[PDB]
């Protein structure tokens, strides 16, 4: 049994994206189908469910009047077509099997899903920033220093450290994604307090896709 | 109809690994069917178990025996049971219901299957620096490294009372010594920061707290 | 996507893979259709004669396929959709009001 | 108010899967099988012993 889900991609909040299953290794006709949402990082959400038939449909009430399911049973084929796409509407789109029997009933098997992302913005660089420590704990005079990356649109950004000079006690961080659509990052590294004076403490943002180098003094 | 998971638990091998799903005062435990999800890292949900009674249930395909379910209507609960649990077992879990052409999933269960001794997490909290302020903004970063099972809860304080605005925290994420990080984001602006005397990061982590704080003095 | 007299307004992607005879432009006599055996299928040979039938009328077929898409109509040559979301910033700086004498 | 339009490909497609047969005229004509037979051939001679 494989479910194999396409028609996703990058949207943005309005306009409509139809998301498509194709199915096999199964009677496809004889099966009820459901979509299920995993947002990136949260739990799973129902969507609509579609009988074998097509006769009875069911949406959640987070989507109702929005989506529409719809079924091809000639084709095996199953269709979730989205209007008036939201933010909250940004997840993973998982294609099941939604069975029916006596007093028996569950999400027998999945797809590997579709990706669905809407955003506003179009395509944005980012602001660096140093963080100092100016506080001294002295644990074997080990200061912590870094630079936080705000504010980019595309993912890709690559940090380094005083030229590729920097590599022990280096740690990039995974980002955020804000409510303002944008993406933020940190990197921190470690150095004994002992260079607090001597060493020029230099990190190396590039950002690649909008076309920003920007390295800060740290 | 809420069904309510605890966000992680943790457990060793060979242990009878209990994972809890309370069901809202909407429905009664008794009479519903229970199926249960597994999810590991980089894969799609797997139907886990079905469970209504134990002379009505059934395993997933190439679900071990040792996997079992049980009710206690007292309590509205009804769990997942793992006999003599294993790394494999270390996955995601999330109940589900049937309601009226609702199917309702609880928050779910990230299980560890502990492979470590819990490491005690290392917070370090910086402020806004001065270059940004001068921009007009403020932003408070909070990152937290080596720490046992990626689950934490940060909860962010100013002068006394709990923020709940302007946050963001990234998820756990397994790094390089197999242990988890993440990092949360307070923004503010500059009067905003001037505004309080004192912020603080708060930091648990399996019910014991870590807490730094940050001035703009 | 005009059917007859119904109209709607539909992806790319869909509207490329629907299993029915095509041609791609407009008329200039005798269109030529592809996939005809989309329409029609043959049954059943003996040996020195096959049948063959039409499918009959797809209308409820894609008239259910597109259950859920925006609607739109069309007359005047031009007209078209019912949909809004029209975001607007307006000033009334030479908005006066007329009468105040 | 309208009309749906035909069902003619909506029944058909629904149809695809059973067993069918045709008819002409006002007799139904089936083709399936399983007609299980017992014979006796006594009184069937030959036509060429001779």
């Amino acid at each position: 049994v494989q479910l194999v889900e396409s028609g996703g991609g990058l949207v943005q909040p309005g306009g409509s994206l139809r998301l498509s299953c194709a199915a096999s290794g199964f009677t496809f006709s004889s099966d009820g189908m459901s979509w299920v949402r995993q947002a990136p990082g949260k739990g799973l959400e129902w969507v609509s469910y579609i009988s074998s038939g097509g006769a009875t449909t069911y949406y959640a009430d987070s989507v109702k009047g929005r989506f529409t399911i719809s079924r091809d049973n000639s084709k095996n084929t199953l269709s979730l077509q989205m209007n008036s796409l939201r933010g909250e509407d940004t997840a993973v789109y998982y294609c099941a099997k939604d069975i029916t029997a006596p007093g028996r009933n569950g999400l027998d098997s999945w797809g590997q899903g579709v990706v669905v992302t809407v955003s506003s913005a179009s395509t944005k660089g980012p602001s660096v920033f140093p963080l100092a420590p100016s506080s001294r704990s002295t644990s074997e005079s080990t200061a912590a220093l870094g630079c936080l990356v705000k504010d980019y649109f595309p993912e890709p950004v690559t940090v380094s450290w005083n030229s590729g000079s920097l590599t022990s006690g280096v740690h990039t961080f995974p980002a955020v994604l804000q409510s303002s659509g944008l993406y933020s990052l940190s990197s921190v590294v470690t150095v004994p307090s002992s260079s607090l004076g001597t060493q020029t403490y230099v990190c190396n943002v590039n950002h690649k896709p909008s076309n920003t180098k920007v390295d800060k003094r740290v | 109809s809420v069904l309510t998971q605890p966000p992680s638990l943790s457990a060793s091998p060979g242990a009878s690994a209990r994972l809890p799903c309370t069901l809202s005062s909407d429905l009664n435990v008794g009479t519903k069917n229970m199926y249960w999800y597994q999810q590991k890292p980089g894969s799609a949900p797997r139907l886990f178990l079905y469970y209504y009674s134990d002379s009505d249930k059934q395993l997933g395909p190439g679900v071990p025996n040792r996997v079992s379910g049980s009710k206690e209507t007292s309590s509205n609960t009804a769990f997942l049971l793992i006999s003599g649990l294993q790394p494999e077992d270390e996955a995601d879990y999330y109940c589900q219901v049937y309601d009226n052409s609702a199917r309702v999933f609880g928050g779910g269960t990230r299980l560890t299957v502990l492979g470590q001794p819990k490491a005690a997490p290392s917070v370090t909290l910086f402020p806004p620096s001065s270059e940004e302020l001068q921009a007009n903004k403020a932003t408070l970063v909070c990152l937290i490294s080596d720490f046992y099972p990626g689950a934490v809860e940060v909860a962010w304080k100013a002068d006394g009372s709990a923020v709940n605005a302007g946050v963001e925290t990234t998820k756990p994420s397994k790094q390089s010594n197999n242990k988890y990080a993440a990092s949360s984001y307070l923004s503010l602006t500059s009067d905003q920061w001037k505004s309080h005397k004192s912020y603080s990061c708060q930091v648990t982590h399996e019910g014991s707290t870590v807490e730094k704080t940050v001035a703009p003095a | 996507l005009t059917m007859n007299n119904k109209h709607w307004l539909v992806h790319k992607e869909w509207f490329h893979d629907i299993p029915l005879p095509w041609h791609a432009g407009a008329d200039t006599g005798t269109p030529h259709w592809n996939n005809k055996e989309a329409l029609v299928e043959f049954k059943d040979a003996h040996a020195k004669r096959q049948t063959v039938v039409v499918l009959g009328s797809q209308e409820g077929a894609v008239h259910t396929a597109l259950a859920g898409a925006l609607e739109a109509e069309m007359d005047g040559a031009k007209g078209r959709l019912s949909s809004g979301h029209l975001k607007c910033r307006l000033k009334m700086d030479k908005l006066r009001l007329k009468g105040v004498s």
